């Protein structure tokens, strides 16, 4: 048999090969794999429910406890401020220790473990005029819960 | 999440892995498709120059390889969507989307 | 063809979820006395939780919780449990306000 024939026979067995590979992963979503590991929640529906493919409404939802971010707001005039601050006036400049410095619940309480702090917003918002900026926090004994008012407390000149 | 949030980014540069699994499935039968037909038309065009084969055959052959090879193409800016890249460069804001979370 | 609105509604009566809540501030606390000072040292008998209805008349019988819900909610600012009780004779229907009754050390 010419090597042409050889060629198409094996291409469409290549085909074929990616067809059930399509539906070999169509089988797997079926079986709904967590796509990450954490803790889970409540099941939103439950077993005789129809779920379609993509729809809005999750069915449950895990989550990752450690470590936790913190979204804090700042006034955007208080960040010229400092801005102008910086570059004048007095000396205002905190160093290699301005990483972060530590959270208050809503308790009032102190939280022993000092976090860190990484910008993650420039963009004022337009109806309070303040910008949102982000710290990363341990949780080791899961004593924090995502989603609680609390104030941090951080650092500048 | 293949970036540092609040860091700036170049155009083009991955941001993220959507898992592609399905365009790398139809990726590798374009690929099947392509391998066939271009050795297919090599040989056409080999023998089109000693006249064994017509030049009917030889144009129709060249056709389906160029085919094929706009199918491949096909699959392969899927591929190109599947880690999405940085339209502009500039500074980018946090993710409002996580890892592990289904996009449509 | 995967219309929103149902047709009808099918329901298992037996068990009942009971999903109740409690402020975030009473947890931690809790969860401050529970470790520093006097220790509550909640025992075996944490598991055992008994209900009242509206009307003020305790239910027979008594049902176990489990813990479902790590993350507090943003409106609320409340946590929210649940736990598992027993209805033989359907006397408790889904929708029900409910009082449970805790044991925190």
């Amino acid at each position: 048999v010419s090597k042409q024939q050889y060629a198409d026979a094996n291409a469409a067995y290549l085909q074929s090969k990616a067809a059930v590979e399509q539906a070999r992963i169509n089988l797997r979503y079926t079986k709904v794999l967590s796509p990450i590991s954490g803790r889970i929640g409540r099941s939103a529906v439950t077993e005789g429910a129809l779920v379609t493919n993509g729809q809005a409404n999750a069915m449950a939802t895990v989550q990752q406890l450690d470590p936790i971010y913190v979204d804090v707001t700042q006034p955007s005039t208080a960040l010229l401020r400092l801005r102008r601050e910086l570059a004048s006036g007095q000396l205002e400049r905190a160093g290699d220790n301005a990483a972060k410095v530590s959270l208050k619940l809503e308790d009032g309480s102190q939280y022993p473990l000092e976090g860190r702090l990484e910008f993650s917003e420039v963009s004022v918002d337009e109806g309070t005029g303040s910008v949102t900026i982000r710290a990363v926090f341990p949780n080791p004994n899961n004593e924090l819960l995502p989603g609680m008012f609390v104030h941090a407390q951080l650092q500048e000149g | 999440r293949l970036f540092k949030e609040g860091s700036d980014v170049k155009a083009g540069q991955q941001l993220y892995q959507i898992d592609p699994a399905t365009y790398e499935a139809d990726y590798q039968s374009a690929q099947a498709n392509l391998a066939s037909t271009q050795e297919q038309a090599q040989r056409y065009k080999l023998l089109v120059a000693d006249q064994a084969v017509s030049k009917q055959q030889y144009a129709d052959a060249n056709a389906a390889y160029l085919q094929s090879k706009a199918a491949v193409e096909q699959a392969r800016i899927n591929l190109r969507y599947t880690k999405v890249l940085s339209p502009i460069s500039g500074r980018i804001g946090r993710s409002a989307v996580t890892e592990g979370a289904l996009v449509t």
